[PDB]
């Protein structure tokens, strides 16, 4: 009945643990202690083949170790930076009146790493937008934003007035100074079944064709402007963009990255220092 | 007799008196591909025997020094027979594989491979900065590559030689996680991984994308007393299972 | 919260094999220990490869750890790494160990695991006092040491404390390793780890293993 | 559950598996 | 019927307290005005037994010093301060830009005297944050601030924009200026079956080994920055943090503390000066 | 309000001696009253004992 | 597979991959004292799984000079864990064994060792005359006693080295008629003896009472050719089995 | 009594015992 699936969900007990049963001492030609790693399987053996076991009943639960659980927190994914300016003609230029940002996790290695456990992984995106306008002079203004969705091949802005911000068709979100966050759901996107994590493969044949996951899906471009003309004071706005993945789904685990990332996209790892090769965080003893 | 195997694919058929089971990776055995995940609406080409079947990759000599070897799927098999003409002549396909890795010895040798098939195995450069690892270098056909100790060359398309971080910038000691079998000297003389399709698309270009990556890294060194053989062979045979082809056209010309 | 694409269909969901469903899955999986970890090992295959050889000397050490799951050296194996994104964790481990010798030499090892309030067993008398598997090396390489759930709470933290800690693994010689003539005198033993079927994580945190600079 | 808007993706975490 | 457990929940009628028999003269070998204090129980004599009573229907109720209704309430636990800078290197600082506070029930006297009336306590943990930014110039600039709850071994923030307040695993609560006061809950989230208000043990066997409840369940940091980058005009932010127990269950009651306290996790009581020793409200008479 | 870990699952709660529902119940114990309470007594154990002789 | 055993006593488990079946000495297996058979009206301690595990002797060296070795039960184990504790401090008390002997070679290696547990092993002194043999002498602990070949000492009180005559004035070859196994170093690399309480009383004294005797004993030398490991150690795990304890007191002292 | 969150730690004050 739904309402057991609703009481397990709110006690946070759907994943239950197996109880630890009680054992005894034995003598036998099986001997669940030896096995074949060769084989690629990890050994069955549980506690009670190997020591004398107590009856345990196990209250742990898995719930928090769910792949929902583990990618659907809200993390940062984006710094998205312009500085606003009191002359009209600066205004109305790129990181001044407005920015553009291609869109991907690769940016913020705490959720990057999180999200490459994993090869293929499927899931809808709620964004939430924390905008931070510090004030660089004696007043703020009036403060309202425009972030617009501008998915590949759709025309990016090159001013912060131009026609594109028209949104005629792209979705855009409006904030204003004191509004609660901007949030929003981007359903699963891609134009294959699962995003690529990571992708052996190429746009080409050539010396010149690009490799690895920035091939198999271009996920558009986020823009930011300031809505409001030019103003005596100026600003540094920074709207820092959250992703939280939900219903989610992922397949084919991998190693967690062992040390820095370098690039977007790439899983390339040499540091450019000459004296400093790249860092694992194995400690020696 | 759980020490033998015999696979038969095709007109060609392997065994082995010491294996150590097998691995079906993910626990999902290979087959065609259902109209319920289908995109491309042709009629796939079904070569079945002629296809299905294995091709032995050449030879490699396992030596106290080796650091490791790898080879893409499907491209270490472009060149092999009527699977090699399909991947030339089609825009799309797809199929599984079954591995069986060869290595004997006798019960006076030590050494201990691991050998892994992963899926995207996206390569890191040897060099710094963004330059991604070149089309040629991922593409070693039949031969693949062997992993060298401190190679010197001034290509910075030249993949990572770092067996101990995968290539990749993830710890060797984790690559278990990844469908694998040991061959361990003492115990067996061969491994078979059997790799079901594993994509987020249903079929793919066979020359663009190279879904599995086999790789073969000596864990424990080769140690054998003198009077033994201080060499021996890594044999790499491969069957494609279940391979589907479609979109026909001229052949393709590098 | 609202869709920013009002009417879209997302792309078929076609079968996938491998879906992981919960990271306790990936825990279960056995993944080596970089066990060696001296500063001549940590760059190279060989941190996952500890030396055994004939003894002259009975009852000798061969390797100690700490079986604190995000502990050094624990903690870049993928359940010490998957640990590391939570607080606290509980349940049973399981290390295995794959003896890599010829089938020509023989040996037999005490593993112990040693719980806390006695520091790193001196001797073998004194770890054979705690939890313990003597291993008969054979025609099967692998043997498995149960590091069961003995604790005063039902979690310990996954960070190093002094209240919280697990206590030790060593492994001794039992007997030795003995071999005929033109074998080698010395092999590798690889160590391994997972988790048993009692094993959990609980409180989700940002990892201490990795970190962003610009 | 009440689900507020038109979109299947609009709906908060699923349920576990 | 649950209809009459709500109509008393509501009346705050569900402690019902025993009305005042009539009672009338006696004369008998029954002497229930004496016995035994020897026993370590308290006498069971009531009104009824040692004087002449009236019959009294008691309107009294004890709901209100249930241990829900007197640890239920919200006190504060921590005053968090920072005062930000103009200056873009100072703002980047710990006490500037940030600031960082170990939890603990144990910094404010109202509420950790109430608590340690008990030995062990268990409860989930409302958490409410009351954000006052004093204007040093003549505005207040735009204010955004970010609460990370850091656990035991998650890395702790060194700079106001390091890459942990990336969030992609911790939780994270955003506050700006007018915005509501934020509240989250935190479960009963000790590795033991209660928290401890007081442990008579040790983390080892040493003369160095620490000694009390600090050892038996580190409760992990608050960190809170200013999201907004360095803005003309300082301010100097103080967030205080309230706690209200819920689901509460408390075991072993003690005696309250009868004089000051000196330090956290300590129940140490001498305090530094030579004149003035360790005062009690004992008044003289 | 919201959980700040929302798939958390708290340690059982085993049983433990000595529960209090009420301070009623606390209130219900004797304790000792400092009927003494001079200013010689005030620091001491003899600030709960009250004097009887011949 | 008849070759392999494990056995797991407590927290403790052996394993062996190499075996000859095991012996319960006299068929039958260790049990607790019944009602019927019981004399002492105390009710008995039974430690269970802290006392009833695995305790690993002082490992000894065969060589091709090696004459014998034997340990004493309980005496072996009076200095271990929590069962020795409990020999100390009561009275009296009552235990079975598992026996484990482990000595592992090559396919190389030759010998013999019988192994042998001795009800009431009663030992002749090493000396003409009435004089018996001493206390400390047959109460060596985890240790055991080595025998050598030809052995000089003043000491009247110590022990017959002579391992032919069983040192108890019986022949060698007439040993199999107690509980016993070999070690043949070609079949085997453990012995495994499951002894019951075997005494004319329900329970004794511990410290004054050596109920049963371990004797180890090389019949065929150890022999190995050059290059192989010369010398084999021997190893000794006991675990006490259904062990009890009555009639607590004050820890004694020697 | 409704429950408007998916964690029972996030419910209001519990019912007196
Ligand atoms: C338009 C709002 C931002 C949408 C974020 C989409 C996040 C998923 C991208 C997956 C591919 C990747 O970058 O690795
Ligand atoms: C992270 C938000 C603050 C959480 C407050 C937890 C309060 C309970 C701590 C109990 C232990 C103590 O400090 O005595």
């Amino acid at each position: 009945n739904p309402v057991e699936n609703y009481i397990d969900s709110v006690l946070n007990e759907v994943l239950v643990v197996p109880n630890i049963q009680p054992s005894t001492s034995v003598s036998s030609h099986a001997a669940p202690a030896l096995d074949a790693a060769e084989t690629g399987h990890t050994s069955s053996v549980q506690p009670e083949d190997m020591i004398e076991t107590r009856y345990v009943i196990t209250d742990q639960t898995r719930d928090e170790t769910s792949i929902e659980s583990f990618l659907g927190r809200s993390g940062c994914i984006a710094m998205i930076e312009f500085n606003t300016s009191s002359d009209k003609t600066e205004h109305d230029k790129i990181g001044k009146g407005f920015k553009t940002w291609k869109v991907s996790l690769q940016e913020m290695a705490q959720i990057r790493r999180k999200y490459e456990l994993f090869t293929y992984t499927r899931f809808d995106s709620e964004i939430t937008i924390v905008t931070a306008a510090a004030a660089q002079g004696n007043d703020s203004g009036h403060i309202v934003l425009q972030f617009m969705y501008v998915p590949p091949g759709a025309p990016v802005p090159e001013k912060r007035d131009d026609y594109t911000w028209q949104s005629g068709t792209n979705a855009s979100v409006f904030w204003q100074e004191g509004q609660p966050y901007p949030r929003f759901t981007i359903p699963f996107m891609s134009i294959a079944s699962a995003y690529y994590m990571f992708y052996d493969g190429y746009d080409g044949d050539s010396a010149a064709s690009k490799y690895g996951s920035v091939v198999t899906n271009d996920m558009g471009t986020i823009c930011v402007r300031i809505v409001t003309s030019n103003q005596k004071h100026d600003s540094n706005i920074v709207c820092r963009i959250y992703h939280k993945a939900k219903h989610i789904k992922a397949w084919c685990p991998r190693p967690p990255r062992a040390v820095a990332y370098q690039h977007t996209h790439s899983t390339n790892y040499i540091p450019s220092n000459g004296e400093a090769t790249t860092q694992i965080k194995t400690r020696p003893d | 007799s759980d020490r033998l195997i015999q696979i038969t694919r095709g007109d060609s058929t392997i065994t082995s008196q010491d294996t150590a089971n097998a691995v079906v990776a993910y626990g999902v055995w290979p087959s065609y591909l259902t109209p319920d995940d289908a995109t491309a609406i042709d009629k796939p080409t079904q070569p079945d025997t002629s296809s299905n079947r294995f091709y032995t990759l050449d030879s490699r000599s396992w030596t106290s020094a080796s650091s490791g070897w790898w080879w893409k799927l499907p491209d270490a098999l472009k060149n092999m027979g009527i699977f090699g003409e399909n991947m030339f002549y089609h825009f799309l396909g797809r199929s599984g594989y079954t591995i069986h890795v060869q290595c004997n010895s006798s019960k006076f040798h030590q050494g201990l491979l691991i050998v892994a098939a992963i899926p995207e195995h996206q390569l890191a450069s040897a060099t710094s900065g963004n330059v991604s690892v070149g089309y040629n270098h991922t593409h070693p056909g039949e031969q693949g590559r062997e992993v060298v100790p401190s190679r010197t060359s001034s290509d910075n398309k030249r993949p990572s030689d770092d067996s101990w971080l995968n290539f990749d910038g993830t710890l060797l000691g984790n690559l278990p996680i990844y469908p694998h079998q040991y061959i361990n000297l003492r115990t067996n003389n061969s491994a078979t991984l059997i790799l079901p399709y594993v994509n987020a698309v249903p079929m793919d270009s066979m020359l663009r994308h190279n879904n599995w990556s086999l790789v073969i890294i000596p864990i424990c060194p080769l140690q054998v007393q003198p009077g033994g053989t201080q060499s021996i062979p890594i044999t790499v045979s491969i069957s494609p299972m279940f391979s589907e082809f479609s979109g026909p056209r001229s052949k393709v010309v590098f | 919260s609202p869709s920013a694409f009002p009417y879209f269909h997302p792309t078929k969901e076609i079968f996938i094999p491998g879906q992981v469903r919960n990271l306790i899955e990936m825990c279960q999986v056995d993944t080596l220990i970089p066990v060696n970890n001296t500063q001549e090992n940590v760059r190279s295959v060989n941190m996952y490869t500890v030396d055994l050889r004939t003894q002259v000397d009975l009852a000798k050490e061969v390797f100690s750890i700490p079986v604190d799951i995000a502990s050094q050296p624990l903690a870049t194996t993928l359940i010490g790494e998957l640990a590391s994104y939570y607080t606290h964790w509980t349940g049973s481990l399981r290390f295995s160990f794959m003896f890599c010798g010829s089938a020509s030499s023989t040996l037999k090892l005490l593993i112990a695991y040693t719980p806390p309030g006695v520091g790193k067993p001196k001797s073998r008398r004194e770890a054979m006092l705690g939890t313990h598997l003597v291993w008969d090396v054979g025609l099967q390489s692998t043997a498995s040491l149960v590091v069961p759930w003995v604790s005063a709470s039902h979690f310990r933290f996954t960070t190093p404390d002094t209240y919280s800690s697990a206590g030790y693994i060593t492994c001794w010689y039992q007997t030795n390793f003995v071999v005929p003539d033109s074998t080698p005198d010395n092999a590798k033993m690889v160590c391994m780890v997972s988790a048993c079927k009692d094993f959990c994580l609980r409180l989700a945190r940002d990892t201490n293993l990795h970190t962003q600079e610009g | 559950n009440i689900n507020y808007f038109k979109d299947a993706a609009s709906s908060g975490a699923s349920r576990l598996d």
